[PDB]
């Protein structure tokens, strides 16, 4: 329904900084890389400018239940 | 004199006999002595430029590091985004390297053993032309599209009953270029590790962007497709994650140019509408059960290697055939052949075909008969 | 502990899994005859 | 004859000098195999999967302990036989390749081929001449008379399934055809390819059929496929899907891309309507054979 092109248009038309990442790269081969992957991008957003960060596919990262044994 | 010259020539030949062995000995000695200092083995990736001599790198195992360079490595060429080699002990950059090949992609890069042409296939030629409209015409003649001012279609999918000419096209289309063709079973991608399916398909798409003419192919996508889940099991998590990420990799913040996705599945009734979307997958192509003239042409194609006396009405087999696959006719030919191979008949009598049709008929009396139309 | 993976010709040079640590080929030792090695078995194997 | 005598003296001197140079070269080879054995007698060989072959001649590997690596000097192994995707032994200290491993097959895949070779004969089977005869011509004749098919010229029939009520007897025919062929025979349990390490069953499928490809005279039999052949379906919030990957890779690797006529799949089940139509399609398995009930004389023969 145009959910991507809205982000495309506001990223093309913004004056301040903007950043994006595909919403699945927060899982990595080794342990604990993902917390770094979110903390550093938040830190860069803080450091850089009055910027805007875009996150997509939260269902890849936000579910309802969990199995803390896998 | 002559004997002396013969002795001199033989001695020179004996001396030069070990010359290749001496060259191999020197090469192996140099290889071992260099291997004493060829230990500079570990691979990392650079992050950012602190100074011209201060750099930050990340190992492919774990932690990041701070590393410098020797003074003849073109430090301006070390942009953020390139792979590099490291020392262990001093942990220093020795050499920038180009992008990796990730040999899983290599395993289906150019391994194609098929060489079948469009003569071997038949009965669906207008669908072949329809596929050629997106797979061949814009790659060689893109100019008409910007004359009419629209982007050529991004990809297409195929569907139909099982065994009804898809991969014939796919092993028939695969016999055209053999260099821009990558082709996966939609099953080797998944792995017991954490998230490496996403990594491998990421570098797969990166390889597709590396060589601008490339045709990707995933068949039996049901194994990755599904509809969705509300977390029954736990494997659904990362396989759906791989799916979602594949979607954002095919139409997210990128001009996927000169890369075409042709799909194949047995039943599209179990696919995500996100994957089914016309913006995502442009044209859906159905392959039906072959028609009577199509069945005729198919069995005539499978009437290539036949030895017999020709008194055969192909129309009789065609008329008795109804609802038959694009492949079971070749089985019918084979099974009349095994009628010939018993009772020592090098030829095939005309009758053995029709009973073979009867022989296949009851064999498909146990079918499921599910159309499974796309939604 | 260890895990046997595959045999080899002539001199022993068997392939050993640990559990997930490493997957590599050695000859272990010589104090027993090389006939007790079959795939699907666990030997007490050192690290060096 | 002074020139001839001078030529003979020069020939003798050149022969002596060549003998001395060859002796020095042989001593150099002695130091060579000395250094090669002292870098080779480190029997610990951590293996690695080769990744790429660079040129600016150079190579990339990935070790067993999950570390990517680049080496400029390939080493003792020549690279023309080297192709990416293989696996080779590597020195622990130098991280240099030294040898070449043959293959890599799973241990559970190893422990499938027949070692005891069960002894059965056709006279143990009563009232079942037709089914046994058609199995024999569908299996042994593609194994023993290839030119018989080729002279007329056809592909052999590929894929046999037998079905029927469980008390009917078919397994025994698997043991008999094991007894009769002098070829490699691999056997699978039904759900043996059900692992929760994701895609491990896919690895089992590809490993088993790769080993089957390795033995060119060979036949592959699986008992009780209705565990894996359960029909796929559309549902939300519930539904097994690991068996979908296992069944899909099974069906594809037996029939689909890169068709191959070297192994024959033999497929047992006790019911048919559970089975997914994709595997029983037309040529993914060819001969569907039913076991009839022992009607009146077969019972007496069997007892
Ligand atoms: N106003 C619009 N409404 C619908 N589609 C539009 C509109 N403007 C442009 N499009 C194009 O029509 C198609 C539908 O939108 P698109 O495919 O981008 O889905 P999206 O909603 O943007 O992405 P997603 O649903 O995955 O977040 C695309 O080719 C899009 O670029
Ligand atoms: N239209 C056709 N013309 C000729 N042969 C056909 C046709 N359709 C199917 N076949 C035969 O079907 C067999 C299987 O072909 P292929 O592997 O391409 O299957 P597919 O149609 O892509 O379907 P599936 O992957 O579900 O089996 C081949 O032996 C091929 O000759
Ligand atoms: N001549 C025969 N004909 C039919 N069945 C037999 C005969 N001889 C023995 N049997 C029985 O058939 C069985 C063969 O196993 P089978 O039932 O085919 O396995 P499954 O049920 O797993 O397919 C044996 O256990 C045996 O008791």
């Amino acid at each position: 329904c145009g959910k991507t092109m809205l982000a495309k248009a506001v990223a093309h038309h913004t004056t301040a900084a903007f950043i994006r990442v595909v919403g699945s790269e927060f899982v990595q081969k080794y342990l604990g890389e993902g917390p770094r992957m979110v903390r550093d991008v938040f830190r860069l957003a803080k450091e850089n400018a009055p910027a805007i960060i875009f996150i997509d596919e939260i269902d890849a990262i936000a579910t309802k239940r969990f199995d803390a044994q896998t | 004199k002559l004997l002396e010259h013969k002795e001199i020539d033989g001695r020179l030949k004996e001396l030069r006999e070990q010359l290749k062995e001496l060259t191999k000995q020197y090469e192996k000695s140099e290889n071992d002595l260099k291997a004493l200092q060829s230990v500079g083995q570990i691979v990392g990736e650079v992050l950012k430029q602190l100074t011209e001599e201060k750099f930050i790198v990340k190992a492919t195992n774990g932690p990041r590091y701070v590393v410098g360079c020797r003074r003849q490595l073109d430090k301006s060429k070390l942009k953020p985004g390139t792979r590099v080699a490291l020392d262990m002990t001093t942990l220093t950059i020795m050499r920038y390297l180009p992008r990796e090949v990730d040999p899983l992609v290599y395993n289906m890069s150019h391994e194609d053993p098929g060489n079948v042409s469009y003569s071997e296939i038949g009965g669906l030629s207008e669908q072949i032309r329809e596929l050629r409209e997106v797979i061949e015409l814009p790659l060689t003649n893109p100019e008409l599209f910007q004359r009419v001012g629209i982007i050529p279609p991004k990809g297409c999918l195929l569907y139909g009953p099982p065994g009804t000419g898809k991969t014939l096209l796919a092993r028939a289309v695969a016999s055209q270029l053999d260099c821009n063709f990558l082709k996966v079973v939609s099953s080797s991608i998944v792995d017991k590790y954490i998230g490496e399916s996403a990594r491998l398909i990421r570098e797969m798409f990166n390889y597709a962007r590396d060589h601008q003419p490339c045709i990707i192919f995933m068949d039996e996508i049901d194994a990755i497709g599904g509809r969705r889940f509300s977390e029954g099991t736990s494997a659904d998590r990362e396989i759906q994650r791989t799916l979602m990420e594949l979607l954002n990799q095919m139409d997210g913040f990128d001009t996927l140019h000169r890369v075409k996705m042709i799909m194949a599945t047995n039943r599209p009734d179990t696919l995500d509408p996100a994957l089914l979307r016309p913006g995502r997958l442009d044209r859906k192509i159905h392959i039906d059960l072959p028609n009577e003239q199509a069945r005729l042409d198919i069995l005539k194609i499978h009437a290539g290697p036949i030895t017999k006396h020709g008194e055969i009405d192909y129309e009789a087999i065609v008329k008795l055939s109804d609802g038959f696959n694009g492949a079971d006719l070749r089985n019918v030919c084979t099974e009349a052949g095994m009628f010939a191979i018993r009772a020592d008949h090098d030829f095939v009598v005309q009758e053995d075909f029709m009973k073979a049709v009867r022989k296949v008929a009851d064999s498909k009396k146990l079918e499921s008969k599910l159309d499974y139309k796309p939604v | 502990c260890t895990k046997i993976i595959n045999a080899d010709s002539e001199d022993p040079k068997y392939i050993i899994n640990v559990k997930q640590f490493a997957k590599f080929v050695v000859d272990l030792s010589d104090q027993v005859a090389p006939t007790d090695i079959e795939e699907g078995m666990r030997v007490g194997v050192d690290r060096n | 004859r002074t020139r001839l005598l001078d030529s003979e003296i020069k020939i003798m001197k050149s022969e002596v000098l060549r003998v001395t140079h060859e002796l020095q070269a042989m001593k150099d080879k002695i130091k060579e195999n000395s250094e090669k054995i002292k870098v080779n007698k480190t029997l610990p060989y951590l293996v690695s999967n080769v990744i790429e072959l660079l040129d600016v001649k150079c190579a990339v590997i990935k070790t067993s302990t999950r570390q990517t690596y680049f080496l400029p000097v390939i080493g003792l192994v020549d690279a023309e036989k080297l192709k990416p995707g293989d696996l080779v032994g590597v020195n622990k200290d130098s991280y240099l390749i030294l040898e070449t491993l043959p293959t890599e097959y799973d241990s559970r895949v190893k422990a499938m081929e027949v070692d005891e070779r069960p002894t059965e004969q056709y006279s143990d089977i009563g009232g079942l001449d037709k089914q046994i005869q058609e199995l024999v011509e569908a299996i042994v004749l593609p194994m023993n008379h290839k030119e018989k098919f080729e002279n007329l010229g056809i592909q052999p029939p590929k894929g046999v399934l037998m079905y029927g009520p469980p008390g009917t007897g078919k397994t025994l025919l698997a043991r008999a055809c094991a007894a009769q062929t002098k070829a490699t025979f691999l056997k699978l349990a039904g759900p043996q390819l059900v692992q929760m390490f994701i895609g491990d069953g896919a690895k089992l499928v590809r490993d088993a059929f790769a080993l089957a490809k390795e033995k060119a005279p060979s036949i592959i039999f699986i008992d009780e496929l209705d565990a894996i052949g359960t029909k796929r379906f559309d549902s939300e919030k519930a539904g097994d899907r690991e068996v979908q990957r296992t069944m899909l890779e099974l069906l594809n690797q037996l029939d689909g891309f890169q068709p191959n006529t070297q192994v024959k799949v033999i497929a047992a089940t006790n019911r048919v309507d559970i089975l997914d139509p994709a595997l029983l399609r037309s040529g993914r398995l060819d001969r569907k054979i039913e076991f009839p009930m022992p009607n009146e004389e077969a019972r007496a023969r069997i007892m």
